[PDB]
């Protein structure tokens, strides 16, 4: 029946160009026109471009003038999206959408593809930076304390954060890493301890990063 | 132009009929069209409703679209059934997309989020860097919004919040990191991190030193 | 800014349907720019009054196109001739909806006119296509002759010369005549048995009566008649086992109205993003100049089409009339009109029902006789004769 496949996406450095290819299967290729819309992490989607039944009727998103171009070949039922001068805020997904009429004025699409991955950033292997997150000024709610260790700007995944060589496992909590605009990962790990141990007990967090071969110990 | 507004998320228990509406900013709702789209996490989005209230082939009825103007908004009503059909939804009119509302099936009782705020450490301040860490734990369902304010106005630049994920205890947790310079850290009297969970707002305020 | 689309409908209900359809089309893509208002006017008797009315009440609003339709009560008393002439004086394109007469298919006379229904020659195209499936080769083509008959004969002859074959004695007859017994009797004595008829209603009835009285409608024969030759007088004077034709939708004005409005709106929006735009004339009197962009509009209205709607897929061909229609072969079985097949495009498709031929012979009667009564000619000369 109606199946949609896309390919050609991936990671590349800024200042390069790319060409995504969307091939269909089954339904007739000439009789319909297909848009180009992108999914961004967390947030929703935003229209990019739109083709006509054959050519002529064209349309681009407001912010994507010059950077992107769209064309199709009706011979091998394929769609080519060529673009250059990539940037850092477009590191998201790109979905292939097929409309229902022969013109894109309708702005109603159905039977999407499966999504493709693109991400442009300076992927550099850098050792993590570890900082101690101290608790409040000897204030507690139920006798507990909030001590932690923050790992900043490490690439790539994954990292291992333990406390006192991982001897203590109760009250520990490791949170998922976050990717910032710098293209490097960061996270933090917290440990719940009684408030009576503040100033009399030493807590050491050990950080291991095999890709960067970083082995550090930080005292909170 | 305009900017459609919809609630961030909604929680429901199996066997209840619920309505979800997205509000149009400017212009009459009846002037243009609306379509409801659905997607499963890790799955490509698929259309569920098009042309106001029309059902594409394969739709098992149930999905009903309301196009009452009211306060210039449109809604969809779903009958009481949970199954596995609990995921984010979208509405589209013309070159405009919404944030998306997450439909969650209520299992274990909802838990009040636990929010802890960590100001930047002095060691980080020695490196001309500052990071405010707002950590949210033991909250269900995984649908929250994190905001930052400099004690007199909300701030958005430099913030990075992790999407909620399912832990082992069938509960969600997340973190938010705000990057600020030490000079601006000492310039402002305090910084407040606000977390909203199922309409419940909790704020934590921290001050330098 | 604001663009109008005039239309000449049949009755008030269809006018309201047209207004609702244009409102719906505006409820589709309407992101400012265009507004696409619509005007209308009802058919009128006479013709001079109709031409004056269309002129004033429609060209007084710089309409970008005109929609016509067949008159409700009569059959040919109010053909859309006046609208075509008056609105083709300025090269303002018009769309025909439910008129099929093969006089509007040539652009020498009607300079801006394109329909959404195949006129009458594509019936001859189906004749030729269905001839191959049952594999009979020799035909006699009994056709009337005012303009329709000439067009149908020319189309079939042009198509039939691809495979280098030729037709037998194609024979005509004047419109509205009587006593065609001599010509039919001449056609009776020959070596072909499949006969193809293309004539109007009353002429078809007369031919059927004459053939019946010559007992030429008996077994071993096979007929072929277009849409007009049946369904007008097809339960009073028609033989048994005759194979007709029928366009599926035809008189379903609402669907055609919706589709035409869709096509016009899509093409207008496609055109409006062009550098050289000039508005139609404002008044009928005092202006005698061709709307400069007019012809260009026609082109962007011709090639594009493709508004996939209720009636199917629409794609206007080189000279107006829509191509790729869907006919429906019929047949008579005891004064009934059961369906036997469907012709979609470039290929017929039979059905699960059997077919009764002219005489009840459940077979596939081929047409050939091979007289074996040759007449010979010799000349008196020499010891040879």
């Amino acid at each position: 029946e109606v199946q949609l496949v896309e390919s050609g996406g991936g990671l590349v450095q800024p200042g390069r160009s790319l060409r995504l290819s969307c091939a269909a299967s089954g339904f007739t290729f000439d009789d319909y026109a297909m848009h180009w819309v992108r999914q961004v992490p967390g947030k929703g989607l935003e229209w990019v471009s739109g083709i006509s039944w054959s050519s002529g009727s064209i349309g681009y998103a407001d912010s994507v003038k010059g950077r992107f171009t769209i064309s199709r070949d009706n011979a091998k039922n394929s769609l080519y999206l060529q673009m250059n001068s990539l940037r850092a805020e477009d590191t998201a997904l790109y979905y292939c959408a097929k409309d229902r009429a022969s013109s894109w004025y309708a702005y109603g699409m159905d039977v999407w593809g499966q999504g493709t991955l693109v991400t442009v950033s300076s992927a550099s292997t850098k050792g993590p930076s570890v900082f101690p997150l101290a608790p409040s000024s000897k204030s507690t709610s139920g006798g507990t304390a909030a001590l932690g260790c923050l790992v900043k700007d490490y690439f790539p995944e994954p990292v291992t954060v333990s406390w006192n060589s991982g001897a203590l496992t109760s009250g520990v909590h490791t949170f998922p890493a976050v990717l910032q605009s710098s293209g490097l990962y960061s996270l933090s790990s917290v440990v719940t301890v009684p408030s009576s141990s503040l100033g009399t007990q030493t807590y050491i967090c050990n950080v291991n990063h095999k890709p960067s071969n970083t082995k550090v110990d930080k005292k909170v | 132009n305009f900017m459609l507004t919809q609630p961030h998320s909604v929680s429901e228990s199996p066997g209840k009929t619920v309505t979800i509406s997205c509000t149009r900013s400017s212009g009459s709702i009846a002037s243009n069209y609306v379509q409801w789209y659905q997607q499963r996490p890790g799955s490509s989005p698929t259309t569920v409703i098009y042309d106001d209230n029309q059902r594409p082939s394969g739709v098992p009825n149930r999905f009903s679209g309301s196009i009452d103007s009211s306060s210039n908004s449109a809604s969809l009503i779903i009958s009481g059934l949970k199954t596995e059909d609990e995921a984010d939804y979208y509405c589209q009119s013309t070159r405009v997309f919404g944030g998306g509302t997450k439909l969650t099936v209520l299992g274990q009782p909802k838990a009040a989020p636990s929010v802890t705020l960590f100001p930047p450490s002095s060691e980080e301040l020695q490196a001309n860097k500052a990071t405010l860490v707002c950590l949210i734990s033991d909250f269900y369902p995984g649908a929250v919004t994190v905001a930052w304010k400099a004690d007199s106005s909300p701030v958005k630049a430099g913030v990075e919040t992790t999407t909620p994920s399912k832990q082992s205890n069938n509960k969600y947790a997340a973190s938010s990191y705000l990057s600020l310079t030490p000079e601006q850290w000492k310039s402002h009297r305090s910084y407040s991190c606000q977390v909203t969970h199922e309409g419940s707002t909790v704020e934590k305020t921290v001050a330098p030193t | 800014k604001i663009v109008n689309i005039g239309a000449v409908l049949s009755t008030r209900k269809h006018e309201q349907m047209f207004r609702e359809a244009v409102n719906q089309a505006n409820k589709r893509h309407g992101s400012w720019k265009i507004q696409l208002n619509a005007t209308s006017v009802t058919h009128k008797p006479n013709a001079i009054q109709m031409a004056l009315s269309v002129c004033e009440d429609l060209i007084s609003s710089q309409v970008y196109a005109i929609l016509v339709s067949h008159p409700p009560t009569p059959n040919d008393h109010f053909t859309p001739t006046p609208v075509s002439y008056t609105a083709g004086f300025y090269r303002i394109p018009v769309l025909g909806l439910t008129t099929r007469m093969s006089i509007y298919s040539d652009k020498s006379i009607h300079l801006s006119f394109l329909r959404t229904v195949p006129p009458y020659s594509h019936q001859s195209s189906v004749w030729f296509e269905m001839m191959r499936v049952y594999s009979w080769n020799h035909i006699i083509l009994l056709v009337s002759d005012d303009h329709e008959g000439r067009a149908a004969q020319k189309r079939l002859e042009t198509l039939l010369e691809e495979r280098e074959s030729k037709a037998e004695k194609v024979l005509q007859f004047d419109p509205g005549t009587k006593n065609v017994t001599a010509l039919l009797m001449e056609a009776k004595e020959l070596e072909a048995r499949v006969i193809i008829l293309s004539a109007s209603e009353d002429d078809a009835a007369t031919v059927y009566r004459a053939a019946a009285m010559l007992n030429m409608t008996g077994s071993g024969y096979v007929w072929l008649v277009g849409e007009r030759e049946i369904s007008g007088n097809a339960l009073r004077y028609a033989p048994d086992g005759i194979l007709g034709l029928q366009l599926i939708n035809g008189k379903n004005e609402s669907a055609h109205i919706s589709d035409a409005v869709g096509v016009v709106a899509q093409a207008v929006h496609e055109l409006l993003e062009k550098e050289n735009i000039t508005d139609p004339p404002r008044g009928c009197v005092g202006n005698t100049n061709i709307w400069k962009t007019g012809p260009l509009f026609k082109r962007v209205l011709m090639s594009s089409k493709y508004a996939d709607g209720v009636t199917g897929r629409v794609e206007f061909n080189e000279d107006g009339d829509r191509k790729f229609a869907n006919y429906s072969i019929m047949n008579l079985q005891n004064r009934k009109l059961v369906q036997v097949g469907i012709y979609n495009g470039t290929h017929v498709i039979p059905n699960d029902r059997k077919i009764i031929w002219p005489g009840g012979e459940t077979e596939k009667p081929r047409g050939y006789q091979m007289s074996t009564r040759l007449k010979i000619v010799t000349i008196h000369q020499e010891p040879f004769v």
